[PDB]
RNA sequence: CCAUCUAUAAUUUUGAAUAAAAAUUUUGCCGUUGCUAUGGC
C-alpha cells in the first residue's frame, strides 16, 4: 500500500507607486 | 512657416523640397484646367 | 482596540462597496441617474461633488496611514474609482486638484486620472482634451514641488504616447513648448520627464515640431556634457538614456533634418559609458537604416580623428567599427565610389592605429582584423577608374 | 524612492515603444570587443516587428474585455430607466418605441407556435368530425 | 592538437594601509561527523 502512496503522490498600477510614496 | 532661424542652409532647403513638393502636384493640376 | 476597530470599521465599508442585482450595485444605480434623462441636472451634480469628497476622504487616510489596514483601504479605493464612468470621473476630480491644499493627495490624484486613461479608447478625446488642458495649467504652479512636477509630466506623456494625433493641435504644441523649457530645470527628474514628453510630441508633430527643433537637439547635446560630469547623479543612467531615446525618436521621424547634427548624435552614443551597449548598438541600427549613408561615412572620418582615436575607451571604439562596418555593407556602388578619398583617408588613419593606441596586442591585431574586411568590401564594389589613382 | 521608480517607468515606457527587443533597465579588452561586434549581427537579425505584435495584441484584448463590461453594463441600467419609467408614465418617445419594438419582437415569434392557417382549415374540420360523434347531444 | 599571446592565481617595491606597480612562477539533492570522513534518495 505504501508504494501505491508514492504512485499516486507522483500522479493594481496605482497600488506600488502609492506603497512608495509612503516610505518616502 | 518656413523657419529659418537658426537652422542651416542645408535644412532649410529640406522644408522647401517638402512644401514645394506637395504645392507642386495641386499647380499642375490647376493649369491644366486653365490650358 | 482602537486600531481593531478601525481594521474592522473598513472592512464594513468595503463590504457595501464591494461590487459582489440591480439595486444593490451602487454603481449600477449611478449609471441609471445618468442614463435617466428626466433625472434633475442639479441631482447629478450632487453625485458629482459627493465623490470627490468621498474620493479625497480615502486618499486621506491612505496617505494618512497596519499593513492590514493599508490593503483595505486599496479595496475600499478600487471600488470608489468604478463607482461613476470616465465621463464624470473627469468632471468630478480635476477641479478637485487645484481645491486640494495637501501635496501627498495631489500626487495621489493625478496618478488615478492617468489610470482611468488606460483602458479607455477614441470614445475619450474630447474628456483628454480637456485633461491636457488643465494638467498645463496647473504646471506652473507645481513647479515647487519635484514629485507632482514630474508625475504631471509623467500623465502627459502618457497621453500624448495613447491617441496622442487624435488629439487637438493646440495642446500638442503647447505641451511641447511646455517641455523644451523644463528641460533646463535643474532637477534631474524635470529633465527625464521633459526629455520623455519631447519624444512623444515629436513623434506626433513630425516635420512640424521643426520649429522647435533649435530648442531640442542644441540643448540635450550640452545635456549630455553635463551628464558625464555628474557622475554621482544617482538617476545617471536613466538620464543618459532618456537623451539617447529622444534621439531614437527623431533619427526616425526627422532625419534629413537631423543629417547636419549627427556627428553630435554619434557623439553621444559612443561616450554614454552608462547606457548598455545593447541600447546603443540598437539606436546605431536606426541611422543606418534612416540617415543618409553618405554622410555618416564623410563624418565617420572626422568623430574618429578628434574623439575614438585618442579615447582609448573600448567600448567607443568596438561602437566605431559596429557603425563602420554597417555603412560599408549597406552603402551603394554609387555611393561608395563618390565616397572613396574619405574613406581611403580614413582607412590610413587606422591602420595608423597601433602607433598611438594604449591597448595590448591582442586588440590592436583584433580592431586591424575589422579593419581590412571591411576594406575589402569597400574596394570591391568599385570600378577601376576610381581606385587606380586611390592605390 | 518614487522619483526613481517614476523617472524609470517613464523611461521604460519609451524603450518599449522605440527599442522593442532591447531590455529595460532594473577580462580581456580583446573579448570585450568581439562581444560588442557579434551583439551587432544578432540584434540586426531579432524579429522586432512579432515583439510589437504581441504587444499590441495583449493591450487589445484588455480595452476589448472593458469596452464590453460598460457596453453589458450600460445595457442594464437602460432597461431599468425603463422599468420605472414605464411604471410612472414617463414614458418617452424613443422607450415607446422600443417597448413597440418587443411587441412585435415577441408576437412575431409566437406565430411560430401559433401554426400556418391553412393547416387549422383542416384541422377545424377534423375536431368537428371527432366532437360530434364523441360528444352526440343529438338526442 | 601543439606552440605563442592573453586571463586567473601566488612571492615582491612605494605603501600605516587601500591602491597601483615594476619583477618573477569529495557529492545531483538531503544529512551526520571533523576542522576531515561516510549515511539516505
Amino acid at each position: 500500500k505504501k508504494q501505491v502512496e508514492q504512485r499516486l503522490e507522483f500522479y493594481l498600477a496605482i497600488q506600488e507607486a502609492m506603497e512608495l510614496y509612503n516610505k518616502d | 512657416e518656413i523657419t529659418v532661424d537658426g537652422l542651416d542652409a542645408n535644412q532649410v532647403w529640406w522644408q522647401v523640397k517638402l512644401v514645394l513638393d506637395s504645392i507642386d502636384g495641386d499647380l499642375i493640376q490647376g493649369i491644366q484646367e486653365l490650358k | 482596540e482602537f486600531l481593531t476597530f478601525m481594521n474592522n470599521t473598513f472592512e464594513f465599508i468595503n463590504k457595501i462597496t464591494e461590487e459582489t442585482d440591480v439595486r444593490r450595485n451602487l454603481r449600477l444605480k449611478v449609471y441609471s441617474v445618468l442614463l435617466d434623462e428626466t433625472s434633475d441636472k442639479k441631482l447629478i451634480r450632487n453625485i458629482r461633488e459627493e465623490f470627490g469628497t468621498l474620493l479625497e476622504g480615502v486618499l486621506f487616510f491612505i496617505n494618512s496611514v497596519t499593513t492590514e489596514i493599508k490593503e483595505i483601504l486599496f479595496k475600499v479605493l478600487g471600488n470608489v474609482l468604478q463607482i461613476l464612468p470616465v465621463d464624470e470621473f473627469v468632471n468630478a476630480v480635476l477641479p478637485l486638484l487645484s481645491t486640494s491644499t495637501n501635496e501627498d493627495i495631489r500626487y495621489h490624484l493625478t496618478l488615478v486620472i492617468g489610470s482611468k486613461f488606460e483602458l479607455e479608447g477614441s470614445e475619450a478625446i474630447p474628456i483628454v482634451n480637456n485633461v491636457m488642458k488643465v494638467l498645463l495649467d496647473r504646471m506652473p504652479l507645481e513647479s515647487k514641488s519635484v514629485v507632482i512636477s514630474q508625475v504631471i509630466l509623467n500623465t502627459m506623456t502618457a497621453l500624448v504616447s495613447k491617441y496622442g494625433k487624435k488629439l487637438e493641435g493646440s495642446i500638442l504644441t503647447q505641451a511641447l513648448t511646455l517641455a523644451t523649457e523644463k528641460v533646463s530645470s535643474d532637477m534631474t527628474e524635470v529633465k527625464i520627464s521633459s526629455l520623455a514628453l519631447i519624444t512623444n510630441c515629436v513623434q506626433v508633430l513630425g516635420v512640424k515640431s521643426i520649429a522647435f527643433y533649435p530648442k531640442i537637439v542644441p540643448p540635450s547635446i550640452k545635456l549630455f556634457d553635463a551628464s558625464l560630469a555628474d557622475s554621482s547623479n544617482p538617476l545617471k543612467e536613466q538620464l543618459q538614456v532618456a537623451i539617447l531615446l529622444l534621439f531614437a525618436g527623431l533619427i526616425k521621424r526627422i532625419p534629413s533634418f537631423l543629417m547636419s547634427n549627427i556627428l553630435d548624435v554619434l557623439h553621444v552614443i559612443y561616450f554614454s559609458r552608462e547606457v548598455d551597449s545593447s541600447i546603443r548598438l540598437s539606436v546605431i541600427s536606426l541611422i543606418i537604416e534612416n540617415i543618409d549613408l553618405k554622410e555618416v561615412l564623410k563624418v565617420l572620418f572626422r568623430i574618429w580623428s578628434t574623439e575614438i582615436a585618442t579615447s582609448n575607451d573600448t567600448v567607443a571604439v568596438s561602437l566605431f567599427l559596429s557603425t563602420l562596418e554597417s555603412t560599408v555593407e549597406n552603402i551603394d556602388k554609387k555611393s561608395a565610389t563618390s565616397q572613396s578619398p574619405i574613406f581611403f583617408k580614413l582607412l590610413l588613419s587606422l591602420f595608423e592605429f597601433r602607433s598611438i593606441s594604449s591597448f595590448d596586442n591582442n586588440t590592436i591585431s583584433r580592431i586591424e582584423a575589422s579593419v581590412h574586411e571591411i576594406s575589402n568590401s569597400y574596394v570591391l564594389k568599385m570600378n577601376d577608374k576610381v581606385f587606380r589613382p586611390l592605390f | 524612492q518614487t522619483s526613481k521608480y517614476q523617472a524609470t517607468s517613464v523611461v521604460n515606457g519609451l524603450l518599449s515603444n522605440l527599442l522593442p527587443g532591447v531590455p529595460k533597465i532594473r577580462g580581456s579588452k580583446a573579448q570585450l570587443i568581439d562581444r560588442n561586434l557579434k551583439k551587432r549581427v544578432q540584434l540586426q537579425n531579432r524579429d522586432v516587428h512579432k515583439i510589437k505584435k504581441k504587444c499590441k495584441l495583449v493591450k487589445k484584448k484588455k480595452v476589448k474585455k472593458h469596452k464590453l463590461d460598460k457596453e453589458q453594463l450600460e445595457q442594464l441600467a437602460k432597461h431599468q430607466v425603463l422599468k420605472k419609467h414605464q411604471h410612472e408614465g414617463t414614458l418617452t418617445d424613443h422607450e415607446r418605441k422600443y417597448l413597440n419594438k418587443l411587441i412585435k419582437r415577441n408576437s412575431q415569434n409566437l406565430r411560430s407556435w401559433d401554426l400556418e392557417e391553412e393547416v387549422r382549415d383542416e384541422l377545424e374540420d377534423i375536431q368537428q368530425s371527432i366532437l360530434k360523434d364523441t360528444v352526440s347531444t343529438a338526442n
